[PDB]
């Protein structure tokens, strides 16, 4: 009933010498429903893990061991920008029009793609910022120092704020490098949660506005990536043992809720939902479709694997890209009416200038009039007809 | 056979004399809107020959001498192009020239207005099909624009405009609709439009002409959307130049308005306050093409500044052809300058430093003209917020301070309070969930004022005032998007009392779902027993009863 | 220290000429509304001196020869009686007679209309204070009523009415507001109102006068509320007699309208259809005072029946002084008779029984006339549901049948579909959770049409339409107040798909709250992943996410 | 100022010779908040259990022994009507302006007080109907035959209905006479429930629209009276052991909800919230306040107890009415806008007539005009002023 699309990025040299796929092409865009086909391609990039971002107008792709972000114009099909950053990129995400980048030096950077501001934070981390997640109010950065810092978006993006930015809280119960982060759709103080994944074979569910660690989950292997189901019921986690596990938070035994145990008591998951062969390898990235019935994985040997969560059937290979699929990002099948369209972006510059916001204004009828009703209504309205007849017959 | 509605149309058009046809007009187009089918069929059956006779009757009434027949014709072209589709769009080629001839002829102005609306609908529908554009829309468009500009053109300085400003407003609205679709055709006519709509952008009390609000909005919209007709892709450049000139005009008007008081505002963009003569009434404007009509008097200057602020608001209420550069820093500087001059407490005339050579009458005029300017500034902030959304989060701290300052200065004006409530709702919805304790403390008086207004309207301190409705729409937001850990307990109690005694089910659900923590860490009791007894079967409680769904 | 607003008012009234004072009226009204303190201060300070001068200048403008000064006086008096309270009320005795003199003297119509609104506001505000009715309202009111009835009274049989019908609307609205409060004083004026408002109750195409819709509504409200002036508490008897006379007039008009169709309808009340002459055009009406103005033609009979149905709607739209006997059985029988005659499909005119003597043109006019009559019947049913609430549960079964029959007869008219959607929402909200399998099966085409309209407006087969808005309002009711066991699975799937594609949050909440049950017993999947992904931060969606998942 | 009020009805002869308390007064109207104070009195009524109904215009009181109902006007403070019903009245409730009467013969009368129309169901109960509850859609009648019948209100009351009325469902897993019935205010098919108390020391929670037994609770004594809390969280029941029991559905051991056990499992409740001394007697009737914090219990010895659930386990005596207080009904402190006012009541009658409705039409301002904006606006609206000015300056 819906046409779902997804964008994949490849990294590294091609594994096979001869293939039908071009060795140059680095970003693929596919349609998943109703049939699998490559709708478009983007030419030159080498995207590491968690270094891809897709909007309605652009695709941002960080480069491997470089301080470069390639920006591709999705509404034009070519590459628009080769934007350079002061430090190399370990991770990047996009929210609204702000590109949030966790660098290799322990720094958080926020690039406003519509104004050109590049706000940099002091190095609160001591090692590279591994993963980053964003709410409409907060930004969570988990690094390799077993530390996750929560920042507030308003005090990060304040115009004339010259004081050093500091995180509100430090979610530090982990003992190894933070691999993955996921955030609940909720943003209220009492109903939200965030799920981390670290190299100590553990996943902790926190409340990132109060600092409390709600749940601790032990996996037999250290997690690589997770994805929340659309209903925020299950956490699909890939592990080092070439297995995808499903942890159901609110099922027969609630991890979070009234019937849960103490937060100190740790829950161990040992039942794999799916397994991949050693030649396939562990999944580098996971993603869940808009409906939630279908799941996609990226594997270092180039194949994309479709898994049916509902039917619990065997996974099926879509295509082989001859390079490691580091990033897979779904696109929402519905279109959200955005008030301003970012046709072009502004490169980050540090100079004395007025705050200028660059975008295009879309027609969505912010004004109304009696004549607009006359135009939009089929025929004329009866009252306006009657007034026109009275004015006509009036001498 | 023929549809009964179409047979009624043919019979009534045949039998009825041309004079009484406008009195039977709502019947005829109702039957035409019923008969959408045969008219959409492309062009002998009874249906086909009666449609041919019907179109012949429409053409005869359009070309007829009778103004009543012309009016009935215009309504019938409107109905047929509404329920006729591509066949009617292709066969409506002489009808456009007939409508332009109706505009040329000395016909009644309601008929001319309906002809204008029908022509605008014709051109908007013709925009969809490409070949129809070149085959009739391109040649007929200069004649229609020439007719409209001849109708709304000022005859002379001594000779007033013959047509009313409502008809001028209709012309401005039609041209506003057409300039977006056709830029190159309206490019030669863009010069006359500016000269025609210059006196209606920011009218003053020194013009002695009453200019409608709809005319003001349509003139502002058309002079902003005339940047679409800029040649060689100069749309963004003209947009930035025009908005910068408007900001400069606001600053120059604000100098003459604020000659009475010292301003401690220092610009962060580059503007300097030129000295203003302290003798005589303030005046401004000129007769040049780049300047608005002149004004003399402080009330006239305040009206000019309010009109220019609404003109700035129309820039965010109107779309742009190309991406544009919005001078948000200049707008913030202008709003800070206009909001730093505040009304006083009673008996505090010595509180704010004033000129000693400027009359107390001029002072007492300025200090009452100020809240209208503050309200216009807050409406401009609301438009900027509604245009930018999450991109105006950097602007949140300044808008909050300006709104708090304006509301505490003019807390006794219901319009200012209502505008402050709407702006507070917008700011709290965007970036109100992470406000610090100081911002919560300075927003507390607005919370108290809104609760007082809602409780006064509810009678627990009658019809619903607009300020009460704006505060009622803001009451759930104080729970949903405001940090409750920085909130004093008395304000939370006041909010809960206001929600319960006002029967705001949204606010009661929000209070139940966003409980108040004390210093102990124990949650307060839920409002829910009151909500379930006031609305037992509403969706607000049916969603809370979801644990029994199975 | 007087207010600067009061200083500005006094200075502008002293300096500004009376001919330009109406242009200065908008700012003066704002300043007077700002002047709340001194105007409410009971009766030396500069505040008192300026208030006395302002009131004296108001009286001078009201008693002056200048019509512009009189207009300014009316505006200032309205502002003062709005802001000043009881002191401004008791200091307004010459102002009432001056306002009546504005109506009596040949002043312009806008000044007369504003004087009427100001006087109505005065007489409403005096109802709070019991003595001010005795000294102030009671003597001056008959002169005001006499002036209004002289303005709206027809000058001669061979001369048209001097005042516009839009002004007659204002007069009728003022008298409608005053009869409920001053029945005893304007009891003698009830005779002239009933003769003056007679043409405007059910105007037809044969009256040769385009009567305004607001004038029709206000005349209907006034002649319904004129039962308040009945002596010896005859309000209920006059109300019952008048509504039964209206029902009888509906039946007698429906005879001449439906003379073509041979009816199988029978009356539970006992009304018998009079024979109607086959020859000649259908005619009805008379020159008698109690009966409506005459009409000629089947179409004119159709607008007469529609106007009488809207008058019956206004009966449930207006309040009553005393408990009354509402003829629900007679109204239900009348609506059953008017809904048992339905327009056909294409080619079913031979199937529907018709009188042989009636010509094809008269027939086609009749089947064009039927949908508007059915629309008026459905609006009357909506008014009955709104007024009675749970008291129309006894009538719930018949209105469902009439609505389904009317919608299936004319499913191609958007207005009829929208009215059917509104009536369906009201009935299903009233008594919908206990509808049997047969009723659920016969209301299925309404569900299909509503889903089709919503999907057509959403584009997944357009823009916003009233039909789309009514169907989107009806959409959550299909889940909340309909038996899910009686629904076919394809209907539930269509409803869920329509809710998902239209992004209707309320419908999706209802669909998640009401899982679907089949005969087999397998759990159909919920649409909760769509709702959480489209509306992630909504409070009710959060409760569903935290409850239904567990 | 919000004042909470309640109406009490007493039955039987006086039990003490007190000249201060008049014997013939049967109905009292009191304020609970801010303090006890007798507002008004209504004369000559002996009203047994479940025969009192209170609405904002009228108090309906079925009479012990006689087949009479006394209707008192609260507006005028007098006894408006003596209405005689065809059979003995055992229970009586009011939904809207429709009085539901359950007889000793097993019949149910639906009497519409405005149209004066009486609808008599066939005697589907073989013995006396003890208790009745109602919604705007359903009527639940529990009788001495250990049966609870669920009726559709819209099916029961129609114009020209000649078919014999039949209950939709019958819930008969009880084994004794049904003492009390309470129904949740929700009308949804999946969230509604009812709770029933019978003489077999058992209370069953039912889904009366699907006919499923949700929960079974067993008490040491048979429950005489029942009331749900307003927020549907708990049940307050009195017993023959003079004890008051509380039962919360969503505690650490939930009776209902996802964490609840199987419906076949029967819960034992043996912990009493409160107890009354035998000189006071068991709670003959119970009602719950608007906030739900307080509950009033009437005892056949004449005392009225107020119970503060949070504050004091022991009850507090308000007063002694010198007769068996059989009914206590709370009144909402908020005024509800109802489109019709029932000033007078049409007596039941069996004759041929057109369906006539008798009520007073209140002003709700359903009709809106553009002059009303000028009338109700402070000053005039700006558009109204400027239109008036333009038409004034125009000739």
């Amino acid at each position: 009933m819906l046409t779902e699309e997804f964008v994949s990025a490849i990294c590294g040299p091609p594994l096979s010498s001869n293939t039908a796929i071009a060795k140059d092409v680095g970003i693929y865009c596919h349609t998943l429903s109703p049939s699998y086909s490559v709708k478009s391609t983007f030419k030159k990039s080498s995207v590491p893990v968690n270094c891809l971002a897709v909007s309605d107008t652009h695709i941002f792709a960080g480069q491997h061991e470089k301080a470069y972000v390639h920006v591709y114009s999705r509404l034009r099909g070519n590459q628009e920008a080769f934007v350079a950053l002061p430090e190399r990129i370990r991770c990047l995400i996009l929210i609204g029009d702000i590109l949030v980048v966790g660098t290799t030096e322990g720094r958080l950077m926020l690039w406003e793609i519509c104004t050109g501001r590049l706000v940099s934070t002091p190095a609160r981390h001591v090692q590279a910022v591994s993963c980053v997640a964003a709410t409409p109010s907060h930004v969570l950065t988990g690094s390799d120092d077993s530390d996750i810092h929560v920042w507030s978006l308003s005090q990060l993006l304040e115009l004339d704020s010259a004081a050093e930015h500091e995180p509100l809280r430090t979610l530090a119960n982990h003992r190894a490098a933070i691999t993955a982060l996921a955030v609940s759709p909720s943003d209220s103080a009492d109903t939200n949660f965030c799920v981390s994944a670290s190299k100590d074979k553990s996943c902790i569910i926190w409340n990132y506005q109060t600092g409390d660690a709600l749940r601790t989950l032990i996996f037999p292997g250290y997690p690589l990536c997770m994805s929340l189901d659309p209903s925020s019921r299950a956490i699909f986690v890939s592990c080092e043992d070439s297995s995808l596990y499903v942890a159901e938070m609110f099922g027969e035994k609630p991890l979070l809720g009234p019937g849960s145990e103490d937060p100190s008591t740790v829950v161990q998951i040992s039942t794999p939902f799916g397994a991949t062969q050693p030649d396939v390898g562990p999944a580098s990235c996971l993603s869940v479709s808009y409906d939630g019935t279908m799941l996609l994985t990226g594997h270092p040997r180039g194949q994309i694997m479709r898994w049916d969560i509902s039917e619990n059937k065997s996974p099926v290979e879509l295509a082989n890209l001859n390079a490691a699929v580091t990033n897979l990002i779904f696109v929402s099948p519905f279109l959200t009416s955005k008030p301003t369209k970012t046709v072009n972006i502004i490169k980050p510059s540090q100079a004395e200038r007025a705050y200028t916001f660059t975008a295009q204004f879309e027609p969505m009828s912010f004004t109304k009039s009696r004549l607009d009703s006359l135009l939009n209504a089929t025929g004329f309205p009866a009252d306006a007809l009657e007034s026109a007849i009275v004015a006509f017959y009036q001498p | 056979t023929a549809p009964p509605d179409l047979r009624v149309v043919c019979h009534r058009l045949a039998s009825t004399p041309v004079d009484s046809l406008p009195r039977l007009c709502p019947l005829l187009i109702n039957h035409v809107l019923r008969c959408g089918g045969p008219l959409s069929e492309p062009q002998t059956s009874e249906t086909a020959m009666l449609v041919h006779k019907f179109r012949t009757h429409i053409t005869s009434l359009l070309t007829g001498k009778s103004p009543a027949g012309r009016f009935t014709a215009v309504c019938l072209i409107k109905a047929v192009i509404d329920v006729g589709g591509w066949e009617s769009l292709r066969s409506a080629e002489p009808w456009i020239r007939g409508l332009i001839g109706v505009l040329q002829k000395p016909d009644p102005l309601s008929s001319k207005e309906l002809s204008i609306v029908t022509l605008t609908k014709l051109y908007i529908l013709l925009q969809d099909y490409q070949t129809l554009i070149r085959e009739m829309a391109t040649p007929t468009l200069p004649g229609y624009a020439t007719a409209c500009l001849q109708l709304i053109k000022p005859p002379a300085s001594g000779r007033p405009l013959k047509v009313p400003l409502n008809f001028v407003d209709t012309v401005a609205w039609s041209l506003s609709k057409l300039v977006v679709l056709y830029s190159t055709t309206m490019r030669p006519f863009s010069g006359q439009i500016k000269s025609a709509l210059r006196p209606y952008i920011a009218p003053t009390s020194s013009d002695n002409v009453v200019v409608p609000q709809s005319l003001k909005e349509n003139s502002r919209n058309l002079l902003i959307l005339l940047t679409y007709t800029a040649p060689k892709n100069g749309s963004s450049d003209e947009w930035v130049k025009a908005i910068r000139a408007t900001i400069l005009d606001c600053h120059t008007t604000a100098d003459q308005v604020f000659r009475a008081v010292r301003e401690s505002w220092e610009s962060t963009t580059g503007y300097h306050i030129q000295p203003v003569n302290a003798t005589g009434e303030p005046s401004g404007g000129g007769d040049s093409v780049d300047e608005l009509p002149p004004w003399s008097g402080l009330q006239a200057g305040a009206e000019r500044l309010t009109g220019l602020l609404e003109y700035l608001t129309a820039y965010f209420n109107n779309p742009t052809r190309a991406p544009v550069n919005v001078p948000l820093g200049e707008l913030l500087d202008l709003t800070t300058r206009l909001t730093l001059v505040i009304p006083p407490s009673l008996g505090a005339e010595d509180s704010i430093e004033t000129n000693p050579a400027i009359g107390r009458d001029e002072k007492a005029e300025l200090w009452s003209a100020l809240p209208d300017i503050h309200h216009a500034v807050l409406r401009l902030h609301c438009a900027i917020i509604r245009r930018l959304e999450a991109n105006a989060i950097p602007l949140a701290t300044d808008i909050i301070d300006q709104m708090v300052r304006v509301s505490t200065a003019s807390k006794q004006l219901p319009s200012v309070r209502e505008t402050a409530y709407i702006l507070a709702k917008e700011i709290l919805l965007l970036a109100g969930s992470t406000l610090p304790k100081l911002t919560v403390d300075i927003l507390i008086p607005l919370i108290q004022s809104s609760c007082h207004d809602i409780l006064t309207a509810a009678g627990h301190a009658s019809t619903a005032s607009p300020v009460s409705q704006a505060a009622s729409a803001l009451l759930p937001t104080f729970f949903t998007h405001l940090p409750q850990k920085h909130l004093p307990p008395d304000i939370r109690g006041l909010l809960d009392r206001t929600a319960i005694l006002s029967h705001n089910q949204s606010a009661m659900l929000a209070s139940c779902l966003h409980p108040y923590r004390d210093s102990r860490g124990r949650y307060y009791p839920s409002i829910l027993p009151f909500l379930v007894r006031r609305f037992p079967r509403d969706e607000s409680v049916e969603v809370l009863r979801s644990n029994l769904v199975k």
